[PDB]
């Protein structure tokens, strides 16, 4: 199958730099020009930059113009984008992709996998976690957990030992301005099942070798 | 006042040319205020063979004892848009490249932002009343990033860095 | 160029005849793309030059226009087709029109979470505020420290579209140091939405 993989992601410091590959899997790059486009986590497209593989001539974009680089290794058929300086603004999804050099327009094509790049101050930290207790809606009661003060991701919630799936929401997790991440993993249940049934929360955090498990009382 | 381009090697004052053209490269993404930047070319030798207007000397970024335009300096390009696609300058009175043999060869200042101003002149055309900035070119292979030419079986590369620094209103 | 795609959102049943609509400022001629970029995937390219079709789209896929006007039209939206539509041309993309889906209209259900005291011996506190299955996604969470509107020290969260039930859930939190949380005494989250005539509150007093 012939595809561009990309490198795994990455976490940097604010200031330092990251270098993200791009090989070609199953094609050569002395056709194309290899182009670079940017997503932060719920905004549009933005491209970075081209590179010419024959002559490792560049054009980026004048909005990284100081901080960008762009270079390739043709024995390889991998292209590579370091971006130096880096700042909480570019914490994004980076793609490359494939445009004719031969062609009339641009149409972007095989692009990678993408690359996560979070930007963050924080070091690697296990979550803590907090229960939210039910309290005085209807026949349903609403409690979950508070996932706090972690980096990086993926956190991984069950409930019950992963028995209870049904009517949980576990939210997406959000940056907060520490550098660390913080998701609510919250379940709706009976307000008849609270004082006879067991809640608890599950939280995994591979990164940091924690596993909790928080039983949420009420009252 | 010349402008000086080190060169490697020391290329013999029997090397010296004349500039009759270069290719550039448009700068993309979204500008800012009143301007609109060129650099030396990023492409290969596609881009320059798609001039047709160089000699038999070959040479990157600048044509050496190339041809020369009727009148007034020319430009052309596939598509203005497309960023991708180099701009060929075709010069109508040709720069003396004069090399000393130490290492340095040497251009008019004066000459040279003489046609400087006439290429951005032109430039205003195709992208409307801007102002226009030259930069060094963004990189690539030593035979890109640099000035290269080939002259009685030697190749020399000089930076280019100190041809491409102007801006105009 | 600036690329004017509109609108930024919008749902549809399956069936409907869905149309997007990308607008330049300048005669690009009739060269732009269309890609379709799903959640957790990179962009696809459907329409290429306004009307053309890449080889292996479905034919309900089309596109028209030349100048500065341009539309992309799905004749029959497909439970494959949620996702979001990108134009571009050159370095340039357009905004993005996000896909959705079209359900009867549902009020989300509100809660409020005090603080735990495992989180006030560690020297901050963090009010959580819940709407529980609702649609549309357009809400408004406001949080309401001694009466006094907050700003700044909220973060919210929107969970994506539910399979079964097509709604969203959203959590606010409000994070406030110990020394903070202990001084005002009373907390609400007042939210706003179209399945609630009035604005709900829902409150509590710290120490109750
Ligand atoms: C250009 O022409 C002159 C005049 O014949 C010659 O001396 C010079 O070497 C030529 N330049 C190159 C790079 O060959
Ligand atoms: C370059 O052009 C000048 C006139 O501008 C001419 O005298 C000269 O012979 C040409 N060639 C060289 C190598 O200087
Ligand atoms: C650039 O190419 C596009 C796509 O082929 C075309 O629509 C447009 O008119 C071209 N522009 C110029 C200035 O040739």
């Amino acid at each position: 199958q012939v595809q561009s993989v990309q490198s795994g992601a990455e976490v940097k410091k604010p200031g330092a730099s990251v270098k993200v590959s791009c090989k070609a899997s199953g094609y050569t790059f002395t056709g194309y020009y290899m182009h670079w486009v940017r997503q932060a986590p719920g905004q549009g497209l933005e491209w970075v930059g081209w590179i010419n593989p024959n002559s490792g001539g560049t054009n980026y974009a004048q909005k990284f113009q100081g901080r960008v680089t762009m270079t390739r290794d043709t024995s390889i058929s991998t292209a590579y984008m370091e971006l130096s300086r880096l700042r909480s603004d570019d914490t994004a999804v980076y793609y490359c992709a494939r445009v004719s050099q031969y062609s009339s327009g641009w149409y972007f094509g095989y692009w990678g996998q993408g690359t996560l790049v979070t930007v963050s101050s924080a070091s690697t930290k296990g979550p803590s976690v907090f229960p939210l207790a039910p309290s005085s809606s209807g026949g349903t009661a609403a409690l979950g957990c508070l996932v706090k003060d972690y980096f990086p991701e993926p956190v991984t919630v069950s409930w019950n030992s992963g028995a209870l799936t049904s009517g949980v929401h576990t939210f997406p997790a959000v940056l907060q301005s520490s550098g660390l991440y913080s998701l609510s993993s919250v379940v709706t249940v009976p307000s008849s099942s609270l004082g006879t049934q067991t809640y608890i929360c599950n939280v995994n955090h591979k990164p940091s070798n924690t596993k909790v498990d928080k039983k949420v009382e009420p009252k | 006042d010349t402008i000086t381009l080190p060169c490697r090697p020391a290329p013999p004052p029997h090397c010296s040319s004349n500039i009759t053209g270069l290719i550039l490269t448009r700068q993309g993404g979204y500008s800012n205020a009143n301007t609109v930047i060129f650099r030396p070319s990023g492409g290969d030798w596609r881009d320059i063979a798609r001039c047709q207007i160089a000699g038999t000397v070959v040479s990157t970024q600048l044509f050496l004892n190339g041809s020369l335009a009727e009148e007034e300096v020319v430009i052309r390009s596939e598509n203005w848009t497309d960023n991708a696609k180099s701009i060929c300058v075709q010069l109508a009175t040709s720069v003396e490249i004069a090399c000393t043999g130490a290492g340095h060869c040497a251009i008019s200042r004066a000459k040279w932002a003489n046609t400087l101003k006439q290429i951005a002149s032109k430039l205003r055309e195709q992208y409307g009343a801007k102002t226009i900035i030259f930069k060094p070119s963004s990189g690539g292979d030593p035979e890109f990033v640099n000035h290269s030419f080939n002259c009685g079986g030697e190749f020399f590369y000089c930076a280019s860095t100190q041809l491409f620094a102007s801006t105009w209103f | 160029i600036q690329m004017t795609q509109s609108p930024s959102s919008l749902s549809a049943s399956v069936g409907d005849r869905v149309t997007i609509t990308c607008q330049a400022s300048q005669d690009i001629n009739n060269y732009l793309n269309w890609y379709q970029q799903k959640p957790g995937k990179a962009p696809k390219l459907l329409i290429y030059d306004a009307s053309n079709l890449e080889t292996g789209v479905p034919s309900r896929f089309s596109g028209s226009g030349s100048g500065t006007d341009f539309t992309f039209t799905i004749s029959s939206l497909q439970p494959e087709d949620i996702a979001t539509y990108y134009c571009q041309q050159y370095e340039f993309f357009g905004g993005g029109t996000k896909v959705e889906i079209k359900r009867t209209v549902a009020a989300p259900s509100v809660f409020i979470f005090p603080p735990s005291d495992e989180q006030l011996k560690s020297g901050t506190a963090s009010v959580v505020c819940l709407l529980n299955n609702f649609y549309p996604r357009e809400a408004k969470v406001q949080w309401k420290v001694d009466n006094a509107l907050q700003s700044g020290n909220s973060q919210e969260s929107v969970t994506e579209q539910d399979s079964k039930d097509s709604t969203y859930s959203l959590s606010s939190t409000l994070t406030l140091s110990k020394a903070d949380y202990e001084k005002h005494k009373v907390y609400a989250c007042e939210v706003t939405h179209q399945g609630l005539s009035s604005p709900v509150t829902k409150s509590f007093n710290r120490g109750e």
